[PDB]
RNA sequence: UUCAUCUAGACAGCCGGACGGUGGCCAUGGAAGUCGGAAUCCGCUAAGGAGUGUGUAACAACUCACCGGCCGAAUGAACUA
């Protein structure tokens, strides 16, 4: 098991992301287009879901 | 498969000293006693052998992982004792693989076996009824045992307040009871306080990890880590016998024979 | 068997009574197994002093094979369910139609005993007069 | 959207040249319940009236020509703080004023005024919450059917935020370092700002 | 285990693992025998759920006999009582419709003109005339 | 849309000096030395006081512009790292195997060597850049510090030994081991 | 001998069950039957809607006390004649009551509602009428609040 | 291109509050803002929706609209090619 607050980091970086809809890119949480090219930079993002 | 199915019945026979006969709060006349051991399934798909082994039985032997400490099994499993009004003891097994695998240096052993404790304590407290009161499990009263069943090595914190007293000379019975909790040896005032205090820096460690856990994380490293120059200076002081070829036995392997 | 065909032919589904010793936490886990299973829970209950609660459920019996398992895998084996027919159920859906959720059990039903797929309509068993 | 304020400038206009004195207290950490206690408590006694600082500076610059003696509040409002309008004794009015202490629930990630200690006193909350309790480490110790903490363990230092599992607790067992009440910044009275105390 | 209405062996047990053992140990030492297993066939009940709105009838082989009959929907409770003992078939007719209509609201006309129960001569299913 | 002539203002502290051609910049302070090429951005620097940089772009571009404020956040970059230094917290996450990090030594090269990942048999090794302090901190549970003069040099080291420990092969939300920045300041506490 | 506080909704005129009672009346065990009467005796000037049943349980002295509140009152002013839970799902609650018992609820009321004047109690209570859809003197109980705010309903200051 | 916020302090940023009647009505086995139909109210208000989401079996507990504290000058939105 792990602490909470070492939980909390470690999901800051492994959980508390956006996925693109378009190209599935792992973005930051509090973006608004996506960074890949691929995909021209489209606006269309989800949060990335949550385990369980 | 390597699980257990069924329920079957094995027969014991134990002798015993007179010394620790005398350590008994029940009527009893001998020195030697007859165990009726049932070896009960533990999944949950089998748990109905478990209650015709409990009300078979009277007393009942929960053994805890100190890794996985209070599992669903275990508490399912001791609630059903609990309704036969059977008294459990509780041993902690596999305190070998918290030994190599999560590498617990002086406390978090410790803190691992009072978390299960007062989770196990937790479970017979809330599914006893008002005949017994003290079904408690506990360790410094010696209801409580610490080993590894895999390796073939277990201990009780009463067998150590006894292993002591033929080497100190210090008492035994308000000793069985303070090696557990918070119990400081404080070396360098020869006064068992009762509190961190600090140690005017530096705060001590506890007679808990200080006296029984101690001498054998002394022999895990010394064996893991290959000291063959420092494992002869403890195992005469841990007053151990010697054969023609389990001395020439290296590590991972030791712990085999020494413990 | 004219009679019968006319006043809106129904099936009637055989419901389990279910108990289930579930503690504070995985609770939860009963009702999404119930919800999946189109079970319909009757009443909550604690034990007095231990969290473990007691949920009675009606569990049709067609939508009971492998309940434990899923059961079990959504409270992580806490929940200790005990099962017994209680009633039966009547299926709202029309067992003629081939197509709904009637039909297709009694479809099953009608291919594995030897009988004829479509059902002898009304029309027959019925002398026009 | 000026129209609306301005009505709240008249309003100011109308509480300062109707009641004689006010306070400067400060408003930080206080609950919308809290407020409206305090609030309550003053009935008739007096008014409160709080809003955007940068208005209340301004009402008051436009009002300076005819009403100079205000002049000397502007530098001292400063940060959330309200003025509570009092034709009153003033040493009653700041006993009401500071009266309103509440103890705050532990919150997470929460600055810590003091230590955070546990005693190893008995809590009478049945075994069931025993997870919160080894959760932060703190022995504790079943008896007579009750969560009885074994030994004194701090949990939060001083100044160390509480963190989320050790605000948990401290809920539970209804502990908290900081209680909040309605301070006081300065008191005008007629003309006249001194400080409170 | 026991035997099912359906017609099968139904061996129950406490879960998946459990049951896998219960049969492997039926298939290889207690029965001895190559056997297969499916899962059991769940029995319905036919019922009605309307009154069977246009009259049925049905005419002899030999032309000489007609029957006109309808179906109606016995209540939920009235079909418990069958089966509970409440209602007896070896009872006394205009003596057991003394129970059947002062507790379920029948007629005691129709409860008395009874011919039998079915199936099985203690069934839920009701002739009147 | 060209603006005629933006700038952007750097502000230089007493006990530092910063000596910059074309586009070297150096900046020496009280903890050390460092050196930036800056020969892609086409800017210009000027003195004004001896205390404060003006960094300006003349007739220059919406992306042209952009760069100039992240000149201006490279150099007090610099500036801040001779004066403060930077420091970078990393704390340990596992949930069963407890990841052995020390430090090694092959052919002088200071290696940080991590083990027990996941209880992986594999070592891995992160390289100390030169300029970067690694200390174990006691009083705080699984803690390595990173400690430097430049920004660059000390969260890329921080990042290597971040991405070191990636899980393959699991679900990252459930298997969260890894080495994570849990605070990025100064070596210089509260300044 | 503590004051321990609890609070329920149980419905009026008709008895409580274990079900609720055993989580929070379990550990102290005032024999839950023996509250469940209890609340029934408190409930029996409310018949036939929910109230809060106050418990002041110094050691197995549970009060069995009804806390007012606004919407069983408002409901009790309509005097409803009993409604028959079982017979229809979705059961309305409406009726003409006056100004008068909003003045009465309204009593009992602005002892701990922040409304100083008693006409912003009465609007208070009368708006939960609005939420319920009944009637106050054959208007919208918001034609009544806006009524009142035009000096035409005015309160007695009571 | 159009419409908005803005030194009576705009956007963003960080921090504080986010109430009371009230667990609004009805339903529900449980439904307390947050499974649902309908009602989209009042008071205190600088301000708070009969609620923005997470969440609980149901509570709770965070969160957001909403209003404030710090800074001080521009900013936001929807479209056009
Ligand atoms: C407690 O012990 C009981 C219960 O577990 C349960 O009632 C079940 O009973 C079997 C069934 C009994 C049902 C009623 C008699 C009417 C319909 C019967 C069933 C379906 O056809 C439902 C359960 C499950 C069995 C079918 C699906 C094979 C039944 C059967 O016997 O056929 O198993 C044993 C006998
Ligand atoms: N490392 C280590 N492993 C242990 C220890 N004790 C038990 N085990 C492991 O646990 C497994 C199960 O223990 P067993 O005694 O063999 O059988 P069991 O515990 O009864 O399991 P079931 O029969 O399914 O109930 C063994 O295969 C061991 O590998 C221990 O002390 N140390
Ligand atoms: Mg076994
Ligand atoms: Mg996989
Ligand atoms: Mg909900
Ligand atoms: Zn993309």
């Amino acid at each position: 098991i792990i602490e909470p607050s070492l939980k909390a980091l470690a999901s800051k970086y492994n959980c508390d992301k956006s996925v693109c809809r378009k190209c599935y890119a792992r973005l930051p949480p509090r973006a608004t287009n996506c960074r890949k090219r691929k995909c021209g930079h489209t606006n269309q993002l989800r949060p990335k879901k949550k385990l369980k | 498969r390597g699980i257990t199915i069924k329920s079957t019945a094995i027969s014991l026979y134990s002798e015993m000293s007179d010394e620790d006969v005398k350590e008994i709060k029940q009527k009893t006349d001998g020195n030697s006693f007859l165990i009726n051991l049932i070896d009960s399934p533990g999944h949950v798909d089998f748990s109905s052998e478990v209650t015709a082994a409990l009300r078979v039985t009277d007393g009942a032997l929960v053994v805890v992982d100190t890794i996985e400490g209070v599992c669903v099994q275990t508490e399912t499993v001791l609630r059903q004792a609990l309704g036969e009004r059977i008294k459990p003891v509780v041993v902690i097994n596999k305190v070998d693989r918290a030994l190599l695998e999560l590498q617990v240096s002086k406390e978090d052993l410790y803190q691992t076996f009072a978390r299960t404790v007062e989770s196990v304590n937790v479970i017979v407290s809330t599914y006893a009824d008002e005949v017994l009161g003290d079904v408690q499990v506990y360790p410094a009263r010696g209801t409580v045992a610490f080993g590894s069943g895999l390796h073939g090595w277990a201990f009780t914190i009463r067998q150590f307040a006894t292993r002591y007293a033929k080497k100190f000379g210090v008492d035994k019975a308000k000793m069985m009871d303070r090696l557990w909790g918070d119990s400081f040896f404080n070396p360098k005032t020869k006064k068992w306080t009762n509190k961190d205090t600090d140690a005017e820096g530096k705060p001590l460690e506890r007679a808990f990890n200080m006296f029984i856990l101690d001498p054998i994380f002394r022999l895990f490293t010394a064996i893991m880590n290959f000291k063959k120059d420092e494992i002869p200076v403890l195992l005469e002081k841990l007053e151990i016998v010697l054969k023609g070829d389990e001395k020439d036995l290296e590590g991972k392997a030791l712990l085999k024979v020494v413990m | 068997y004219a009679g019968f065909l006319l006043a809106d032919p129904k099936i009637q589904e055989p419901v389990f009574l279910v108990e289930i010793q579930c503690p504070e936490q995985a609770v939860g886990g009963i009702y999404s197994v119930l919800n999946k299973k189109r079970g319909q829970v009757v009443s909550e209950e604690q034990r007095p002093g231990t969290p473990l609660f007691t949920v009675k459920a009606y569990l049709p019996v067609n939508e009971s094979f492998g309940f434990t398992g899923e059961l079990r895998q959504a409270t992580g084996g806490q929940a200790f369910p005990q099962m017994v027919f209680d009633h039966w159920s009547t299926l709202g859906s029309d067992p003629l139609d081939p197509t709904s959720k009637a039909g297709e059990i009694v479809l099953a039903a009608r291919k594995r005993h030897g009988m004829k797929e479509e059902v002898p309509g009304w029309q027959e068993y019925y002398d026009k007069l | 959207i000026r129209e609306k304020k301005a009505e709240y400038f008249a309003k100011l206009r109308e509480y300062l040249e109707e009641y004689k004195s006010l306070f400067v207290v400060g408003v930080d950490n206080v609950s919308s319940q809290q407020m409206h206690e305090v609030r309550k408590e003053l009935r008739g006694r007096a008014v409160v009236l709080m809003g955007k600082n940068t208005m209340v500076r301004r009402a008051i610059r436009g009002f300076l020509s005819d009403l100079p003696d205000f002049e000397k509040l502007l530098p001292f409002v400063k940060g959330n703080v309200g003025f509570v309008f009092t034709n009153e004794p003033l040493t009653e009015i700041k006993n009401v004023i500071v009266s309103n202490r509440v103890a705050a629930p532990a919150r997470a990630g929460a600055v810590a005024p003091e230590d955070i200690w546990v005693r190893a006193v008995n809590t009478g909350m049945e075994p069931g919450k025993t997870s919160f309790f080894q959760a932060l480490g703190v022995p504790t110790k079943i008896a007579r059917g009750t969560i009885e903490i074994v030994s004194d363990v701090k949990v939060v230092d001083a100044g160390n935020k509480v963190g989320q599992s050790e605000a948990s607790l401290l809920n539970l067992l209804n502990i908290s370092p900081f209680t909040f009440g309605l301070t006081v910044v300065q008191v005008y009275d007629n003309g006249q700002v001194f400080p409170s105390s | 285990t026991y035997m099912s209405e359906s017609g099968e062996h139904i061996v129950a047990g406490t879960g998946e693992l459990h049951l896998e053992i219960c049969l492997q140990d039926l298939e290889h030492d207690h029965a001895g025998v190559p056997l297969k297993i499916s899962p059991p066939v769940v029995a319905y009940r036919e019922t009605v759920e309307s009154e069977s709105s246009q009259t049925a009838l049905s005419k002899s082989p030999n032309k000489h006999n007609r029957i006109y009959l309808k179906a109606e929907p016995i209540d939920e409770e009235v079909s418990l009582a069958i089966e509970n003992g409440i209602i007896n078939p070896r009872d006394d007719f205009k003596a057991r419709a003394r129970i059947m209509a002062d507790d379920y609201g029948w007629d005691v006309t129709d409860a008395r003109k009874i011919w039998c129960f079915g199936p099985d001569g203690n069934g839920p299913n009701l002739v009147i005339d | 849309m060209k603006y005629i002539q933006t700038e952007q203002q750097i502000e230089v502290p007493e006990g530092v000096t910063v000596s910059i051609k074309s586009r070297i910049v150096k900046v020496v302070g009280p903890r050390g030395t460092l050196t930036k090429n800056l020969k892609h951005i086409d800017v210009t620097f000027t003195k004004v006081n001896n205390q404060l940089i003006k960094v300006a772009v003349h007739n220059g571009g919406r992306k042209h512009v952009a760069a100039l404020r992240t000149v201006k956040s490279l150099v007090d970059n610099m500036i801040t790292g001779v004066t403060k230094g930077y420091k970078y917290k990393m704390r340990y996450v596992y949930a069963h195997f407890p990841i052995n990090v020390n430090i090694v030594e092959k052919d002088g090269a200071k290696f940080i060597e991590v083990r027990n990942f996941l209880g992986d048999k594999k070592i891995r090794n992160v390289p100390v850049r030169d300029g970067v302090t690694i200390e174990f901190s006691t009083n705080v549970k699984d803690e390595i510090v990173l400690s430097g003069n430049s920004v660059e040099d000390v969260s890329q080291n921080a990042a290597d030994l971040q991405q070191i420990c990636r899980v393959r092969n699991k679900d990252i939300r459930k298997f969260l081991d890894g080495i994570y920045v849990s605070h990025k300041g100064f070596i210089t506490e509260d300044l | 001998n503590e004051v321990k506080y609890l609070y329920l909704r149980a419905v009026g005129g008709e008895v409580g069950a274990s079900a609720a009672l055993a989580p929070k009346i379990g550990p102290l065990g005032l024999s839950p039957k023996k509250v469940g009467e209890d609340i029934a005796k408190a409930t029996k000037e409310f018949k036939g809607i929910k109230v809060t049943v106050q418990l002041k349980i110094q050691n197995r002295q549970a009060a069995a006390s009804v806390v007012p509140s606004a919407s069983s009152l408002v409901i009790t002013a309509l005097k409803e004649p009993p409604r028959d839970r079982k017979k229809d799902k979705n059961v309305k609650h409406s009726g003409n009551i006056q100004l008068d018992e909003i003045i009465e609820i309204a009593r009992q009321m602005r002892d701990k509602s922040f409304g100083r004047t008693l006409a912003s109690v009465t609007k208070e209570i009368l708006g939960t009428a609005q939420s319920v859809g009944c009637r106050v003197d054959f208007k919208n109980p918001h034609d009544i609040i806006e009524g009142i705010n035009a000096g035409e309903i005015e309160i007695p200051e009571n």
